[PDB]
């Protein structure tokens, strides 16, 4: 295609403008039809919109290889020396190539190792072992299983059996799969792909700086994780559980114990009095299944926020699918781009979850709007945790029962400290037993990428990393047959994972400098940002510049 | 020497036979290098606090045998 | 036997000092760090159950010392 096809740029500062401007001029329609495509694919509605998201995808690929390939040789000076941050992010974006930088068999072997590690990971399956007609998958049933039946043989049935079934056939790709990354991003001038990964962050001490970010947050994890101890050490008694050592990574939570709400049911602080967890308030108010959407544009109007544009409210679903098998449920929200619109695609129910959500999808629509000005490249937000933080402090603002009680969908406001304890350790079942994990996890990628953890011990070190950080042992004994890093969706996957521990950090320190800033001087946990302004200045200031400025000038300047 | 920094090189060259004979036995014995199953712990000897001066030596049992 | 075998143990001891030393090994992760270590340079695995309480660093001479 003409239009794929680079033209000509010189090394002068006026043609790597032209440089930018040009990239602007294709990749706006590259990530157009790109974006359209992956629209498209609504759990294949028409199960061909599937194979047109495949083939807009390597018509993607094959512009940007491109233009990386063009930047390369054209660009390497400018890259060195200019200073000016705008250029140079558009300049070191361009010059990755990534994947492209292998030879054409090998591109076609690491692209075909991908699909067949997604693959392997997505059809696993547990058999029982009189083998029934029906065997259990990880959705909807293998995670259920785990986060209800509280039998310890059942949870350790399905704990080994899903790990065995979908880390054992993962281990000899996942070592040709790092060869190959390895080889790529090490020709792209990365010492290696776990070096890549740390650089979207621009911190050259990264890891000091997270490993005494978790140092600081130890004492909490440690009270919480004696705690629920003891609470299962109650319920399933003394030979399963030590009240020294750990706890078996099955008795809790999810599959991967990342998150502990599901053990809530018995470790409540104070079963007395009924916790704010009501839907039929929300009935009786008569609320749409999309008026949920209205109210949060209008919660964002209020403090001069999002001036949605019209074409969500015709262009845009906010509703379970009605017709045509169209996307089950997830966590997305896909944007129109067009240098225009967005798009809000999600699932909507009559329970508070819902409501959060809605708002958390609203807050990732508003970080979409504000940054369009900027170039094509200049749309990720600064540090890649800054869409998830940015999202989820509105929504840590919003759950507040002072927040529902003023918004109408609570009668008043119930000011006890029982309440507040109660909340609190609900919400800290997962934002704090999260904390270890992520952190852990891709601290294990980068030992296994950087050749300090050979095929030889994955799991010895997985497991030396679980007992250190989370402090849970195998139920099971395991061994270097097993693949038990495997297990998890994101490692198959390729995708980072320190993102969300840095989000999870970072939401509170949003929070907290937001809730200073609206001159509200109290305890944090009933601290809302309706009707105050000035909040909503100083948000959209910050919101203003997505990657334009690192990450720290811009945590500096909140 | 000759070289600035560290080398394995003249380690290696020294043990190249005791190196080549142990990797043919290997070979020959079935076994498998490096060891799996890290987390295994031999376990305590039966009646171990107070059964430490029992003699397992097999030279002293056949001279004791004949 | 006298020298190869050696050559693990003097590559691990002083790792696990320089873990102590800077921090990333707490005064509740010494004998974690230390017989992990062990098990993964040397492949010896402690013949009794060891935990927090114990200290098995100090019985090599040039750590008290
Ligand atoms: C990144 O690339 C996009 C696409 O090429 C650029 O967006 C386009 O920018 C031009 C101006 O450079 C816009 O035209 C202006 O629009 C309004 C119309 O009311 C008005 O300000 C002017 O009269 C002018 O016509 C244009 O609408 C806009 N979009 C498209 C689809 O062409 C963008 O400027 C590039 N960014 C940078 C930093 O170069
Ligand atoms: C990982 O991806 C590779 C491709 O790089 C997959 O290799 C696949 O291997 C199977 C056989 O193991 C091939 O099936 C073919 O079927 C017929 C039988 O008459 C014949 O064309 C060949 O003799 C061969 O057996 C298959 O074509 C080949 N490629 C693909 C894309 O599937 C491999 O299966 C993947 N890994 C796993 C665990 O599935
Ligand atoms: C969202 O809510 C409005 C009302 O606030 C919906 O209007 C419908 O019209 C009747 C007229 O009597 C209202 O009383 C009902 O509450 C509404 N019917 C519903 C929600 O089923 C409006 O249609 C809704 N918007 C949608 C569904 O996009
Ligand atoms: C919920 O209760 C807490 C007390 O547990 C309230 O704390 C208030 O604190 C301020 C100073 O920060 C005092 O002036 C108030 O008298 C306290 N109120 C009390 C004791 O009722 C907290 O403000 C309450 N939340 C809301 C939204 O009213
Ligand atoms: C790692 O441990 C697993 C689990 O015990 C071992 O897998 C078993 O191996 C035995 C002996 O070969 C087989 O009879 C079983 O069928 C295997 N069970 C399963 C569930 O795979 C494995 O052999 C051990 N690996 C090593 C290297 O010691
Ligand atoms: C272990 O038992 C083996 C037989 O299984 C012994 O072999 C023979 O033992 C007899 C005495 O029982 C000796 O007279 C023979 O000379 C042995 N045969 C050979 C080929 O040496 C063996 O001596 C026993 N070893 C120990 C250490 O107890
Ligand atoms: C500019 O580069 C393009 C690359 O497509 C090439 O076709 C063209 O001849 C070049 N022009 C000049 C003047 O160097």
């Amino acid at each position: 295609d003409p239009g794929l096809q680079p033209g000509n740029f010189s090394a002068d500062e006026a043609g790597a403008q032209l440089f930018a401007q040009s990239y602007n001029s294709s990749a706006e329609q590259v990530l157009f039809q790109s974006v359209a495509a992956s629209w498209a694919h609504d759990t294949n509605i028409t199960a061909e919109n599937a194979r047109r998201q495949e083939e807009a995808a390597l018509l993607s690929q094959e512009f940007a290889e491109a233009w990386g390939q063009k930047a390369k040789e054209l660009y390497e000076p400018i890259w060195q020396n200019f200073t000016d941050p705008q250029l140079r992010r558009i300049i070191g974006a361009v010059r990755t190539l990534g994947s492209a930088n292998l030879p054409l068999a090998k591109r076609q072997q690491y692209n075909a190792l991908l699909s067949n590690m997604s693959r392997i990971y997505s059809t696993a399956k547990v058999c029982l072992p009189n083998k029934t007609a029906t065997c259990w998958s990880l959705d909807p049933d293998l995670t259920n299983i785990l986060a209800s039946s509280r039998s310890y043989a059942m949870l350790l049935f399905a704990w080994e059996g899903w790990h065995n079934a979908a880390g054992i056939p993962l281990k000899p790709l996942y070592e040709d799969f790092t060869a190959l990354s390895n080889e790529a991003y090490k020709q792209d001038g990365f010492t290696d792909t776990g070096a890549y990964w740390r650089s979207w962050y621009n911190s050259p001490t990264f890891e000091d700086d997270l490993e005494h970010l978790y140092q600081q947050l130890e004492p909490l994890y440690l009270n919480l994780h004696a705690f629920v101890r003891r609470a299962l050490h109650r319920r399933y008694g003394d030979r399963y559980i030590n009240l020294r050592g750990p706890i078996p990574a099955h008795l809790l939570g999810d599959m991967w114990a990342q998150s502990w709400e599901n053990i809530y049911d018995m470790v409540v602080p104070f079963p007395d009095k009924p916790n704010l967890d009501v839907t039929s308030t929300m009935l009786q108010q008569g609320w749409n299944a999309t008026h949920m959407f209205r109210v949060a544009e209008e919660f964002f109007t209020s403090l001069e926020l999002s001036p949605m544009p019209p074409e969500f409210w015709e262009g845009s679903m906010l509703e379970k699918p009605a017709d045509g098998r169209e996307v089950v449920c997830h966590a997305s929200a896909w944007d129109f781009y067009n240098r225009k619109d967005f798009r809000i695609k999600q699932c909507t129910r009559v329970t508070m979850d819902q409501l959060s959500t809605v708002h958390h999808e609203m807050g990732h629509i508003q970080y979409y709007l504000q940054y369009k000005d900027l170039p094509v490249s200049l749309r990720r937000g600064a540090n890649p945790g800054f869409h998830e933080a940015i999202g989820d402090v509105l929504a840590l603002s919003v759950s507040t029962p002072e927040h529902l009680h003023k918004i109408g969908l609570l009668d008043r406001v119930t000011n006890d400290t029982e309440s507040d304890i109660n909340y609190l350790l609900k919400m800290a079942l997962e934002k704090i037993a999260f904390l270890p994990f992520g952190y852990l996890v891709d601290q294990w990628r980068w030992g296994v990428f950087s050749g300090r953890t050979p095929p030889s011990r994955y799991n010895f070190d997985w497991w030396y990393l679980r007992t250190k950080y989370q402090g849970i042992c195998p139920p099971v004994t395991r061994n270097e047959t097993h693949f038990d890093a495997g297990a998890k969706f994101h490692v198959p996957n390729v995708t980072p994972y320190i993102r969300y521990f840095v989000s999870f950090v970072l939401q509170f320190q949003f929070h907290e400098a937001l809730c200073k800033e609206a001159g509200y001087e109290g305890p944090l946990h009933q601290c809302d940002i309706y009707r105050s302004t000035k909040a909503g200045a100083k948000l959209r200031k910050v919101l203003q510049a997505g990657s334009s400025r690192p990450w720290q000038e811009v945590l500096k300047d909140m | 020497v000759g070289l600035d920094a560290l080398d394995a090189q003249p380690l290696l060259k020294y043990f190249q036979p005791v190196t080549q004979w142990l990797q043919e036995q290997n070979q020959q014995n079935g076994e498998v290098l490096g060891w799996p199953e890290y987390q295994w712990h031999p376990p305590l000897p039966d009646n171990y606090p107070e059964g430490i001066d029992l003699v397992t030596d097999e030279a002293e049992a056949s001279k004791f045998v004949e």
